[PDB]
Formats: C-alpha cells, structure tokens, sequence
DNA sequence: AATTAAGCAATTCGTAATCATGGTCATAGCT
DNA sequence: AGCTATGACCATGATTACGAATTGC
C-alpha cells in the first residue's frame, strides 16, 4: 500500500489535533481530540488493507515524506509497522490501540440550523489575526441579518463586549438568531474554502466545516446563545 | 582564694571533679553524689513548682537509680521535675554563691602537630608521623617544641634558636627571640621516645582548658588516632586524666568527622570560637589569614609544598610551626575570648563546654536563680519543630536618598519580653484575632484590659512579673552597673595620666585601691605625691580591673543577644512556640505601627499627603527620608556642613523624638502590657557634602543601602565616614582589589558626584589589567566537592567555584601540592578560549600561590575581561543606576533633538 | 488612510529603533529611541491624515500585512483604530502620547562639518560583520588624508586600539583631523547608500546618514574627538 | 589566497569535525577528531603558500564567505590572518598552535578487505532518518550475499539485536563476512556519491568513504566483528 | 548513657530546562 | 538569472526554578 502526497498532508492536518490515530482498513480516515472537543474527519483514494494505531505521527509523517510515495507499508514480523523501498528497510513500532485516543465509530451530523460558506483566504486571514491578537474566543453572530464572525479575548474582556476582530460570512434571511463562542484551540483545520453548518439544542451546541477532502466537527461554549 | 572547680564529669554513678585549692593548686577528686530530685505531690511543701503546685523532694544513692526512676516514670506518662542532668545540680549545690576566680589556676595549652607526607595527612589514614610537635602551656607560660630528626621521609640536622632568630637575608627565620627566650627544646632521632615524652608531658602537666587554630578539625584526631594505631588503646586511654576519651565521629553527608572527647579536661577548639563571637569573615580562614588580620604579624612568605620545605630546611619548618602557636596565642591575647568562656561558665555555674549552646548556659542560669528563690525546675517536655513567622523587613524604594535619617529600638526582643510579661507559666489564653492591617492602623479594638495582649492573638497574666522578665531586668542591671564602673575606672586612668604627664611625686610606697570605684579629686591629688613606679602599678591595675569590667559587660551583652535564639527551639526547657511567635508577632506589629505614625507625623509637618517617607528598615531599625524638610527650610542658610550637621541633629533630638516616645507610649496604652519600654533613639544623620552635586545615599533591596553617615550616634565626624551595609563591598566574595576601588567607587557618588565615578571607573580600568593575579578573584566556597566530583570533570548542576575546583585538581593532581578541601575558601579565576587545563575557571585555596609549573600557564591565559564585568562592572552599574547615574558617558542627540 | 508596503517597512525598520510611535498628520514621520541615541525622520509616499500613537508596532505592521493593502486605516469611533477591509474589520487599542516615547519636534541638523558617500554594499557587509568578530564599536577618522572606517572592540578594548576591521570609505580634503566613535547598537540603518554628514562642537556631535527613503542620525560617544 | 566556494563548503564541513584546524602550504587540507574516532583529508585546486593555525574555524569560514570573494588572504604583522577585498581589510586572529589537536600526517592506507559504492540520495536519506528515530549507530554487514548497512539505537537497543533501519548497499563479490559497527555521531561527510572501503586486523578496523574532493576514515567499534 | 543544642528574612549568580522569538540558509514559485 | 514567499533549523534570549552562597536585623 502506498499514500498519496495529498493523503499525506490530510494526515498532517489531522496530526495538528491529535497526538495518535487510527488507520482503518478502507478510504476513510478519522480523528478527535484528545480532550474531545473537536472532530475531523476526511476520505482517501488509497485502499487499506490494515488497521494499526499509532502514536508518534509527526515523525511518522516526517519520515515517510523523506523516502519516495512508492514505499510501500505492511505488518511487520514482530507487530509492528514495515516500510518497504526499492533498496531501503524501515521498522517503525506500532502503538497499542487501547492507549491511542480515537472515536469507535463515525459520527454523522444532524440537520443544521445554520448554512453559509467560507473562503480559504478568510480562514487563513482570521487564523493569522487569532495569532497576531492572540484572541482566545470567537462569537459567530448574524448582524443586520449577515452572518459575521467576531473576535473576543475572553481572558481579559470576560463579558466579550469589545470587537477587538470582525468578519462578515454571508447573508441570513431570518429570523433565527444565535452567537457561537468557540474557543482557537479548536480551530485547526487547513486553509482552505470550507462550508460552515451550526446545530444546536438549548445548551448543546456544535458547529460543522464541510471541505471538498476533510470535515471538522467543532464544540461550542456553554455560554452561547440562541433563538430558532 | 577560695575553691572553683575547673571541670566535672560523671563515672558510675560518681562525680569526678578537678578544683582549684585556697593556695592554688591543681587538685581532683572523686564524689558520690546524692541525686535530689522533686516529684509533684499534693501535700503543701515549700518547694512549689512553677505555677504554685507544691513538690516533695526525692533523694537517690545514685545517678542510675534516678535515671532507673524517671524511666519507670515516663513509662507511666507521669510528670516527675528537678533537674535532669546531675552534673549542674550537683556543681549548684556545691557553690551557691558567686565564684571568683584568678586565670594563673587554669592550664590553657595551645598545641598544633607539623606531619610530612607524599599527599595529605588524613586523620582517618594516620599513615605518616609527626615529625614537628609543638604544645604551649599557659600557666608555665612555656612553648614546648619537640622535632623528629629521623624520619622515613627525610633526615635533618638539630634546630637552633639563634640560627632561626636570624633574618632572611642572613639565612634566618625572623622568630621574635623574646619567644624562644620561652621556648624548650626537645629533640628525638625516633618517634617512639617522641610520643613517650609527649604522652607524660600531658600526664605530668594535665592541662585543665585545651584550644588550637581548629585543633578537633586535625590536631586532636590524628594524634589520637596515631597513638591508637602504634600502642592500642592504652596509649589513647592514658591521655585522659581518667582514662576517658571517646570518639564521636560525625560521619556527615560529604566526608567523616573524628571527634575525640577527653573526658576530665575541657577539650574546646578555637577556630569555631572565633566563628561565633568575633563577628567578622575574613576572604581566607586560614591561620596564616587571620594572624595576618589580628596581629599584622607576617610570616616569612614561603613558595613550595609544605612537605618539601623540611627536606630543604627544618630550621624554618619549626620556625613555622613555633611562630604560628605563637600567633594563636596573640590573637587570644588580643580579642579575649578564653577569659570570656571561662567567666560566663562561672557565673552561670555550668560545665565549660557549655559555652558551647546559649539552651544549655540560659537553662543553668535559670535553674540557679529559681533555686535561689526556692522553686522547682519543670522537665523537659517532647516538641516538634516548627517555623513560626520572622522578621517584616521594608521593601525600599531603589531610588537614591538624599538626606535619611535613622531610628532604632536598643535590645527589642528583651524589650518586647519584659514589656509584655511573657513567660511559659503567664500563659492565660487567646483573644479573638482581628486581621493585622487593623492592629497596624490602631483600628481594631481592644482585645482585652485584664490581661497583657500579643497580637499573635494571646493574653497572659498582668501584674505579676515573668520569671524572663526578672532574669532580663537582673543582666540589664548587672550590665549597667558593669558599664558605670568600666566609666569610672577610665575617668581614673584619664586622670591619672594627666598628673603624670603634668608631673608626679615622690612617695615610693603603693597604697590601697579600691577597684571598680571612681577616684575623688582629693585621691587625685594625694596620687600625685607618688613615685612613677607605684603610678605606673596603679595604672596597670585599673587597666585590669577595665578589662574584666568589659568581660564582664560583653558576656552579659552575648546573654541578652542570645536568649531570643534560646527561647524559640524545641530542645529548650521553657521552650513555648506560642511565646516566641507573640514576640516576633508584637516586633513586626509594633515596627509597622511606627511605621505608619512616622508617615502620618512626618505627612503633617511637611504639609503633603500620603507620601512614605519612611525609606526603609526591619526589625528595630527604621530609617525615614527627611529631604523634604531640608527643602522646606533651605540648603542656602547653612554656610557650611556642619551647620546642617547640627542642625538635623537638632531636629531629631528635639522635634520627632518625642513624638516617637508618645506614640510608642499611647501603643502601650492601646495594649495591656506591663510597662511602657521601646525607647527609640536617633541613630545616625546621612546628608551629602553641602554644595557638591553627591547624592548622600542610596539603596538597592531590602537590607542593601550605602549611606554617608556625618554623625553615628552622638560621636560627631570631623569628616563624614561611609556606612555600607550589604552590598558588595562587605561581602567576601568580591576579590580585594575590586572591593577597594568598588569601595572607593561609592565613596566618589555619594560624595563628589557621577564625574568622579566616571574618572575613577576609567583609572581602574586601565590599572585592571596590570593588577597582581592574587588579588583579583571570587573567592566563595567549596562544599561538598565530592557531590558535584565525577572523573575531573563537573557534574550535573555544577556550582562555578566547585568547577574550577576540580579543574585545578585535574591541573595539580599527582603535583603533590596542599590540596583543597570543604571549608577552605577557593579563590577562582575564570579563563579564556582555548586553556590548557580544557575548563573556564580554576580555583586554588585562598591566600595561597600557584606553583611556578603552572603559574605562568594561568597568568597566560587569565581572562581579565570577563571577570572584570561579573564582579566590578555588574555591581557598580546595578548601584549607580539604582542612584541615577552612569559609569560611562553615553550623551545623546539632545543637543539637536532636544 | 492606505499605506504602501515601502511605508509598512519603513515603519518596520522605526520599530526596530523604537516598539512605539506616535504620529501626527502629514507625510513626515519622525522617530526616537528611548535612550535617546538614534533619531529618525523620512517623507513617506502616502499621507498621514489623522494623528495615532501606536504602543506594538511589531504585531501593527504583521496585521497590516496579513490584510489587503487597500484595506483602510483610520481612527476608530471610540478613539481607538479602526481598520476596513472588504470582507472583514480589525480594532486595535489607542496608545496614550504618555505611554510611548514620541521624538518633540524636527530636529535643525546645522551645517556639516564634515561630509562623505557610503555605498549600500559596504554598509551591508559592516552590519553584518560585526556582529561575527564581536565588533562593538566603529572608529571613522581621517587616515593617510582619506576618511576611512575601522572596527574596534571595546568588550576587551577600553583603550581603542586594537584594530580588527577596516573598511575604506573615501577622499578627504581638509585640514581638520577627527576621530568619531560610534556604537554599533545605533547603527540600524536601513540596507542603502547614504551621505554621511557628521558634526561636532564641544563635547557632543552627531551622525546624519542621509538616505533618499529616510535619514537616521546618531549620537557619537565621548571617546570620539575633533580638531579643526 | 583566493579559496573557491567549493572550498569554503569543504572548509565548513570540516568545522564540524573539529573545532580548529591547520593549514599547511599546498593543496592539501587535514583533520581529525578530537577523541580521534574520525579524520578527513582532501585536495584542494586552491593554492595555499603559508601556514597557519585557527581554533575558532566556523567563524572565520563564516567571515570569509560574507566577504566578496575576490578577498585575498595573507599572514598580519601581527602574527594574526589578515583579508583584504577591493576597499576593506580585516584581521581574523590567528592562534598559538598548541591548542589545536595537529595531525601529524595523513595515513596512507593501501590495502582493504571490503569495497562498495554508496549513492548521495541514500547516505542523505539514511542520515535523516537516523536524525529522525534517534539511530544512534550502524553496522555495515552482509546478509543473504548482501552487502547492507543496518541502523540500530544503543540507549534503546544496548545488545543491538533488533534492527530499527535497513538500507542495502548491493551485492558482495567477495566470500569474506564482517559485521562493522559504526557510531552515527562520526557521520559527517559531505552529501556527495561516496566508494565505500572497509578494512579490519584482529581488533583495529577502518571505513573510508572516498568522494570527488574529500575522503573520510572513521574507526570501527569495539564489536566490530570480521572473518575473511 | 544524656537527647546532643540562636532564630528568620533577605539578595545574587550560575546552572538548567524550556519555551519563544527570530535570522537564515534551504526550498517552492513567478518574472 | 533574480525577487518573493515559505520553513525548519539553529542560535539566542527570556523566564522560571533551583540550589548554593552570604548578610543583617
């Protein structure tokens, strides 16, 4: 079995999250977070043949970038993972699938109460200001029937009253009014123009970004508001 | 002359006990002593216990009997006084009254060993043998020299006391002859006739106090462990008057420590002696360091390892040895520190060593002036240890103040102890506690007006006097009354040196005088009729009587300083953690209160609002910035220094200081204390020299300040001298060159201006380089080597001075030079890029050379730089700008842009 | 207000000498250090409209990069700044003239006492050599009737002798002898030819490194000296 | 002088071999490391005329390479190196040829049991990976008629039984067997094909790689096993 | 057999770990 | 061939802890 460049940069991405994995015999590909608030998930055009948890991904992702996309990955002789090259060898162990934190099973969304779209370039603007204004909360509104994205350092402006970042999305004809609060943490998605979908009932809430590889699944504050 | 006992100790159950006689000699005895204890009995009795309970004597036949006793007692957890050990009560019982006692009736020997080797002498090792001995005998007055000349490391000719009174250029050793006019040879081919006529001299001549230049540090372990290895036990066993020496090896974390106990004999060193009561630290601790500190006395300089000086010359190797016994001697001589344990053991009544720890001379005290009022010694109750709140300490602000004047309370801990009436038997019980911030603003209401409070929150018995507090008034009295004789006696000598020099008589015959006493003009003029000779015996004898007169008053000082030490420790016997927490509690509450009043009074004369001008200060001591009222008045008036001088002194003795007095007086009324005592006084004026652009002084942290004082106390300066507490200056650490010109640095700010810093930081830069390498170094200390020792190279963590330790061990090793150990302070030096050692600092023992191998391999490579930024650059710059000012001229573009 | 990408660097290399600004409206800007050793003024391409005081400029100028260039600055409504881009809106906090060191006033550099060229390259190579040998501070004097630089150490040099990097920089033609010193810490010029105009009268003259983006100038230290 | 870049770049990797260096006349540039495991030796087109020995080599590589490369270099009147290009001059110290560790002459080495060539591609990819899981050494061997090179971690794998990388060099031509074992800390050659020889007597040993402009020697470890 | 013995508050430097910040050569990209 | 942007690497600085050392109330 042999991973794509892009399939390799997926699993990149989903290493920002995630210390661990699960590689699932298939084309789908899952992770969560390690404290479980946020979800991501993404479909391949490789063909698994083998599930194997590991751990230490980023040097997994380090070493696989350092040979060619035609290394081959099989079960090694003591349980464990084999990189097989045209003149290289490489035994890389596997992890215990107990320890390694992922989901059990795919999780499908509900029905949205909220649809709009996101460009790549205002993902990557607004994740570059989070770092600049070191912004720790982001309340996702609608204004004058627009819904905007707004940003608050809840540590300092604990009752985030101060627009200190704003960012309009797209147009809301309705009478539906919510506002988000998502901490940046969550926020780890890779640039790119991604589908915005908010669900929420009463305190439970969760937000979904839907791309044309890879889908996250985002937890919301308990101190959201909303009126459907 | 009547009997005082010279030392006790305990056999059996039997009291050994060498004394003095009504003529004056050395003489023992054995008794069996009646142990009589007292046990808490129901029946009223004469001898009550401390808080009134009566208590019914008990009497053993022996010291095991009653130790049998209170075991069998505690078995049953019943509470049992008296006295437990039975050496004080029964050298109480003894005496009673006060001693006097004569220092020709006390042997004091001063002995230090000379042994040669290929590596160090290890006490533990006793591998060579003692080819230099020398033991000075105080009452003989004699210096008792004995040399080996025969020895597997080397064979020399006899010594000779004219040939080592010669000089140097002449081939001598410039021994003063006036000591070997008091010096006796005895010299051996072998060392077994050497250690036989050791061993009977000690025998013969028992010396009843024994003390040396850190005599149990080598002198007493090796000897003895010497003799232990050529002639069994016996050998030891004989060197005790009783055949009672026991070893008490202190195996601590780093390396061993062979302490030999002569049981019958006050076996007490000198070099801890000095480390606690002269209150000075010196860059080395060496003999040679201190001498040179005390006496001014140098030996000849001498360049080699110590061991290879015998085979190149005996003669100055037992010069050496003789000249340094000599010198211990001297700085005894001079500092009076042997009269002083003897003095304080006496008048407390207690065994010598107990001079050792302030519990054991406070509890003897103690015990003795409640047998002398017929009461009963509680026992001794288990306790753990616990840190109970300190000292508050200010937080000064680092900016330079111009004029401060100082304040301190005299004695605060006695002071608060007597005032409150604390004692473990007034205890009463605990108010409702307010929070502190009330108590220092005088918010918080009384806590009660029946009891003495602390604002630890307690209240103790009123109107009854603490047994502490009665003990404190007694050595306050004795010690006032000591200090108005020690006037006296210096009027009488002023006076009579007036009338020498004025002229004297002729009467040939020495009349009586009675000591301690001023004399009367009409005494004066009959003195005058006399011969020099018998004016001269009169001098000498009051200069005596000054002496023990100030013996006297400094034991008394070191009692009263250490009973605050004695009374918060768990091993004490009127140990009570509630006691000491209150006074330290009260000194923290009482110096904020002060606080606050000094801001508010010193608000309302200056006419501004919330400004603290209390600069800084700690316990006892608060020192107050007062430029506002030089402002208020003018600096134009004075027309010169000490015009402003007095004028301040003027100020505070007559404008504050009773406003001080009345607030510390309405304090007292605030709590229930006894009697109102915190006398503050006025301590010292700082101010700047009128008209210069100095800056008068500075701070940089609490407990770090340099102030130019003009008048310390009443004692006006001529010139105004530099009070430096804390900084670098006082710290050994600084190497001395840089303390000298850092010293002269903060001479030049506080007085002239930044100009002068300036001139004199580029002098000392360009002198810097061509300084003699010894005198530029850190010099710290090495503890614990071996924790940081792994194959000659730093380990995990390594401290810097441990560093270069091991890098000249590395250098040195095999070198067969004197070798570095704990305690020793380490000079090092740092060096550049590439040396040949493979390290960046070397360290060797402070005061010592380098062996001319590598000396010019260090002066090749000292980098001159680095350390002249990390010990003189970096502390000057962190003192001037916490001064407002700058070493180096910058400037900037306020020619143009300003 | 919309500031070119010159400006934003030319308001980089004013923060490098000093984290904060204050600026008034016009095309002038003007500069100080706290310790007061470096001056800096140019004429930027846009125009200033409404006087600001900047605290950060380093995060400041990062965001303004992170947006479109055409996104406009201005004062915002609570007097703070306010900057719109098409999409998206960002405040960021109003310094107080207090809080940050502001230079007073134009500063009247009087005639030249002496005047030479440096050329970009060599200064290039002097910024970035010194910092290789250590080279604390630069010596320019007056060497066989040419005006010339040399490098000297003062960590291990107090005396100025020690002659490690030398650099010639041109003609000469005066009677008068000079010795000027300068810190290289001050010497934050920006990468470009200038015109070295250097005073001096009693005890206190000045640098002036002209540029045709901006001119810097610096203080000389007491060691330097003059003859004329 | 005038060094080519190519000599800079092997000057710079000699750097971190040893901290210093010497330099005789000639063409030919030595060095070897400080507890002696390694040692490098190549011919430089660059002519050298003098001697000279310099401890702080990464430095003065570094100035020579930031000087334009028409610099010349000489010995100062000081003793010290002194470089001029067309208008600066500079004086790089020069050091006292003690702290140095000199070798004193290059070993010549005829005879060996093993040889082989290695690819760039391979050697940087092994490297990496041995960066990457912390290979601690290696051990060239030979298995089913192979000549391969197998990498190991001792702090992990003290006894060195299981093989954590794999890469095979080709076939052996030869019937001899040998298990060389080589630390990866002695790794420093440039990125370059190398040939591969490999020598061994009782319990001494060598590897040599041998490039188009520098050749290296390293010695074998304590377990290095050989049979011919 | 004696229990084995001033107290606390404070300041400074070096080391070490550890993260964050920033040039910089290294790498992908369009003119 | 050269400016433009990105990127880990390596240096370095800043912090913070910790221990060792030393006064002074």
């Amino acid at each position: 079995m042999k991973l794509s460049k892009d399939t390799t940069a997926l699993l990149k991405n989903f290493a920002t999250i995630n210390s661990g994995i699960m590689l699932k015999s298939g084309q789908f590909i899952m992770t969560r977070a390690v404290n479980g608030t946020t979800y991501a998930e993404a479909n391949i055009s490789d063909v698994i043949d083998f599930d194997v948890a590991i751990y230490d991904l980023n040097g997994f992702l380090g070493i696989l970038s350092l040979v060619n996309d035609d290394a081959e990955i099989s079960q090694s002789e003591d349980g464990n993972i084999k990189i097989a090259d045209a003149r290289s060898t490489i035994f890389w162990p596997a992890a215990d699938p107990s320890t390694v934190v992922a989901p059990n099973k795919p999780i499908p969304f509900p029905v949205a109460s909220a649809v709009t779209e996101i460009k790549a370039e205002d993902l990557q603007q607004l994740l570059r200001v989070s770092r600049g204004l070191q912004i720790d909360t982001i309340a996702i509104t609608v204004k004058e029937g627009k819904i905007v994205i707004n940003g608050f350092n809840k540590v300092e402006d604990s009752a985030l009253t101060r627009v200190k970042y704003s960012l309009t999305l797209g147009d809301y004809d309705g009478e539906n009014t919510f506002n988000f609060i998502i901490n940046m943490a969550n926020m780890k998605m890779q640039p790119g123009n991604y589908k915005l979908l908010l669900w929420a009932k009463g305190k439970q809430g969760a937000a979904k970004f839907e791309g044309e590889h890879a889908n996250y699944v985002v937890a919301l504050e308990a101190d959201s508001t909303h009126d459907f | 002359m009547k009997e005082f006992y010279i030392s006790i100790e305990t056999v059996g159950n039997n009291i050994v006990e060498r004394y003095i006689d009504e003529n004056g000699k050395e003489r023992t005895r054995e008794v069996e002593y009646l142990p009589t204890m007292f046990r808490h009995c129901k029946e009223e009795s004469k001898y009550k216990d401390i808080y009134g309970k009566n208590c019914a004597p008990q009497k053993f036949p022996s010291m095991k009997d009653a130790r049998d006793w209170m075991k069998r007692m505690e078995r049953i957890g019943l509470e049992a006084l008296g006295m437990n050990d039975f050496k004080l009560a029964y050298i109480s019982d003894t005496y009673g009254s006060e001693i006097v006692y004569d220092r020709k009736f006390v042997r004091v020997a001063n002995c230090d060993i000379e042994v040669t080797g290929d590596k160090f002498p290890d006490p533990m090792k006793a591998e060579y043998e003692i080819d230099a001995i020398t033991h000075y005998d105080s009452i003989d007055d004699r210096f008792y020299v004995f040399d080996l000349l025969n020895s597997m490391y080397g064979s020399v000719s006899k010594w000779d006391a004219k040939l080592a009174a010669k000089l140097d250029c002449e081939g001598g050793d410039e021994v003063p002859q006036e000591i070997l006019d008091r010096v006796i040879y005895m010299p051996f081919d072998n060392e077994r006739d050497m250690l036989m006529e050791y061993i009977n001299l000690w025998e013969q001549k028992r010396p009843a106090i024994f003390t040396g230049w850190n005599i149990e540090g080598f002198a007493v372990p090796y000897i003895m462990n010497r003799v232990k290895m050529i002639l069994g036990e016996r050998s030891m066993k004989r060197f005790s008057p009783i055949g009672r020496v026991k070893s008490k090896l202190i195996q601590n974390m780093y390396g061993s420590k062979e302490i030999y106990s002569i049981d019958g004999v006050s076996i007490l060193d000198y070099l801890d002696l000095y480390k606690k009561f002269a209150f000075t630290n010196l860059p080395s601790f060496s003999l040679e360091s201190v001498a040179q500190h005390e006496t001014k006395k140098g030996k000849l300089p001498y360049d080699g390892p110590i061991n290879k000086l015998r085979e190149t010359n005996h003669q100055r190797y037992i010069s050496y040895n003789i000249i340094d016994v000599e010198s211990v001697q001297a700085i005894d001589k001079i500092r009076g520190f042997i009269d002083l344990v003897l003095s304080m053991s006496y008048y407390a009544k207690m065994p010598f060593s107990g001079v050792m720890s302030p519990i054991k001379t406070w509890d003897a005290i103690i015990f003795n002036s409640l047998k002398g009022e017929h009461k009963v010694i509680p026992q001794q109750g288990s306790h753990v240890k616990q840190s109970f709140p300190g000292a508050f300490v200010f937080e000064p602000k680092p900016i330079a103040r111009r004029y401060i004047m100082s304040f301190d309370l005299t004695s605060l801990y006695p002071s608060i102890i007597r005032q409150v009436n604390i004692s473990p038997e007034t205890i009463r019980g605990e108010f409702e506690v307010h929070p502190i911030h009330e108590y220092i603003a005088g918010t918080a209401p009384k806590p009660s007006d029946e009891y003495s409070c602390s604002p630890n929150g307690w209240m103790y018995d009123k109107h009854q006097e603490g047994i502490i507090p009665k003990e404190i008034a007694k050595v306050f009295f004795q010690r006032k009354d000591w200090k108005k004789k020690m006037f006296a006696e210096e009027m009488n000598a002023e006076a009579i040196k007036k009338i020498i020099m004025k002229g004297a008589g002729s009467c040939s015959t020495k009349p009586e005088v009675e000591r301690y006493v001023k004399f009367s003009d009409d005494f004066l003029n009959e003195l005058s009729n006399y011969t020099e000779s018998v004016l001269n015996s009169l001098i000498e004898e009051c200069e005596k009587a000054a002496t023990l007169a100030n013996t006297n008053q400094l034991n008394r000082k070191i009692l009263i300083n250490s009973l605050y030490g004695a009374l918060g420790n768990i091993h004490f016997r009127y140990y009570d953690l509630r006691n000491a927490t209150a006074i330290t509690i009260f000194g923290q509450v009482g110096i904020q209160w002060i606080a606050r009043k000094i801001n508010e009074y010193l608000n309302k004369v200056c006419g501004t609002n919330d400004e603290d001008f209390i600069a800084a200060g700690d316990t006892d001591s608060v020192y107050v910035c007062v430029d506002k009222v030089i402002e208020k008045v003018g600096l134009d008036r004075f027309k010169e220094q000490n015009d402003l001088v007095e004028f301040m002194n003027q100020f505070g003795k007559k404008k504050m200081e009773p406003m001080i007095d009345v607030a510390y007086r309405e304090l007292c009324d605030y709590m229930n204390n006894r009697e109102h005592l915190m006398h503050m006084d006025r301590e010292a004026i700082s101010c700047p020299p009128l008209g210069s652009k100095g800056v008068g002084g500075f701070w940089k942290a609490k407990k770090r300040y340099a102030l130019n004082v003009y008048d310390m106390e009443d004692k006006r300066f001529a010139e105004p001298h530099l009070k430096i507490m804390g900084m670098e200056t006082q710290q050994s650490s600084t190497p001395k060159a840089v303390q000298e010109a850092l010293e002269e640095s903060i001479r030049r700010i506080l007085q002239e201006g930044e100009e002068s810093v300036q001139e004199y930081y580029k002098n000392f830069e360009k002198e810097y380089r061509q300084l003699d390498y010894k005198v530029i170094a850190e010099v710290k200390t090495a503890n614990d080597i071996a924790k940081y020792d792994d194959k000659g190279w730093p380990g995990f963590k390594c401290p810097f001075h441990i560093r270069g330790v091991l890098t000249y061990r590395r250098a040195v090793s095999g070198l067969g030079v004197a070798p570095i150990l704990d305690g020793n302070k380490v000079m090092v030096l740092p060096l550049r890029e590439g040396n040949p050692f493979g390290d960046k600092c070397i360290a060797w023992p402070s005061g010592t050379e380098l062996p001319k191998e590598i000396r010019s391999d260090v002066l090749s490579w000292i980098d001159h730089s680095t350390l002249f930024q990390k010990s003189f650059v970096k502390p000057l710059a962190g003192m001037c700008e916490s001064a407002g000012m700058d070493y180096e001229e910058k400037a900037s573009l306020d020619f143009l842009f300003g």
